[PDB]
């Protein structure tokens, strides 16, 4: 039971960290273009991190 | 300037001057207070802390009345609520002692009534005062330009 | 008119008008917004949903400061904030084009200054525009007169 | 007077006045209402119930400009919002009829622009009206005066 719970906790924390890092990268790479007109953004970053 | 630049109020004091540009409001993050306009008080402010700013979408009524972004900034004199500002060597400077706290968010103006930079702070270099501001770029990038010793008003 | 007719605020825009008649305050139900008067903001409204209206008892200071109603309706021209309205064939009509959304709750006046009806909407026949309003009757009966194709303004 | 004397408002009606004297804000206890001023609304009011008053330290940005007080009370006529008050026999008499509800908290001024007392109410003596006020004293003392039949305004 301890081993399975530890595996679940490790998966949960890894996913949470990845989500936080992705959202911070989206913020960082998008907020300069959101404060300006004509956002000629290479759409790979948005398409990757929109979902 | 007067028509579309709404002070932020707090404790009976003005702490800055929020500006609506291109259909979006901008307000310096370091400053605190309330916006006098009830409509702007109902906007959700997304914070870009790396630029020391938050932004939100202006309502449908106010969309037509906003200042204009710009990109081209020849060095020289530019308009300002307290007068004229000198742009040189990729740096904005003002006569020493003009401006201060409570003046954050003031837009630097161009001749055609277009916004060039937003005042965040000022650094005193003895002879003049260097403005820490956020500027645009030819690729449409809002660069926050802050000289050494800048103090966020 | 100007003193006793009040604006309704919707996100800071006018979207209708509330009329004070005989010490009671009416407001269209389809129009949603806040009354500009703080006193009227404290009036509880009970809704006659089939008449698309809500009425409330105005406080004691403005019970005297109110529009006077009337019931005599000879056919002909009657006063209106946007000009003249024609009462003909038991129908209220205006030149086709004047009036629209946000004009709901506008009072229709008599020449002596009394109120005859309150506008709720309009339908265009092409030649003129027929107004869906509320009209009073000789028996003291208020009919919500809505021509076919009436659209609430 | 006009700059530094603040109405007290309740339900959209002015029902009282608060005054700033000597770097401190005071207000009639009997009256209920907000104070429109942000800092005064944010001031903590210590309530002296037998004095029928609450006092609060005025903030620093306006403590510099506050009403001056006095203890010396030579007899004679004294100017006030609705004219002049006659001071005699340790009593503030005013012509009969003058004043009523909502005038509480109005300062009584000196000819040299100094505050001497605050009115709380009035009682018609017949040809005049005796003011119940809060006088001061030469020994650094403040005395409430409530003429028999004093009516809280």
């Amino acid at each position: 039971v301890i081993v399975l719970c530890g595996v679940a906790l490790a998966i949960l924390v890894g996913t949470a960290s990845s989500a936080a890092c992705i959202a911070k990268a989206r913020r960082d790479c998008l907020t300069p273009y959101a404060l300006a007109p004509n956002a000629t953004v290479p759409t790979a970053l948005a398409v990757l991190c929109c979902i | 300037e007067s028509d579309k630049t709404f002070p932020i109020m707090l404790n009976g004091q003005v702490n800055g001057y929020a500006c609506v540009v291109g259909g979006r409001l901008m307000k310096p993050l370091h400053v605190e207070g309330k916006i006098d306009n009830e409509q702007l008080a109902a906007v959700k402010l997304k914070k870009a802390s790396m630029y020391d700013l938050e932004y939100g979408d202006v309502p449908q009524n106010m969309k037509s009345d906003t200042l204009q972004y710009t990109s081209d900034k020849p060095p020289g004199f530019y308009n300002w609520h307290h007068g004229a500002v000198q742009y040189e060597n990729g740096r904005f400077t003002v006569p020493r002692g003009v401006g201060g706290k409570g003046d954050s968010g003031r837009p630097i103006l161009d001749n055609r009534g277009r916004v060039v930079a937003i005042v965040l702070g000022g650094a005193n270099e003895g002879t003049r005062t260097a403005l820490s501001v956020v500027t645009w770029n030819q690729k449409g990038v809002t660069i926050k330009d802050t000289p050494e010793g800048s103090e966020p008003w």
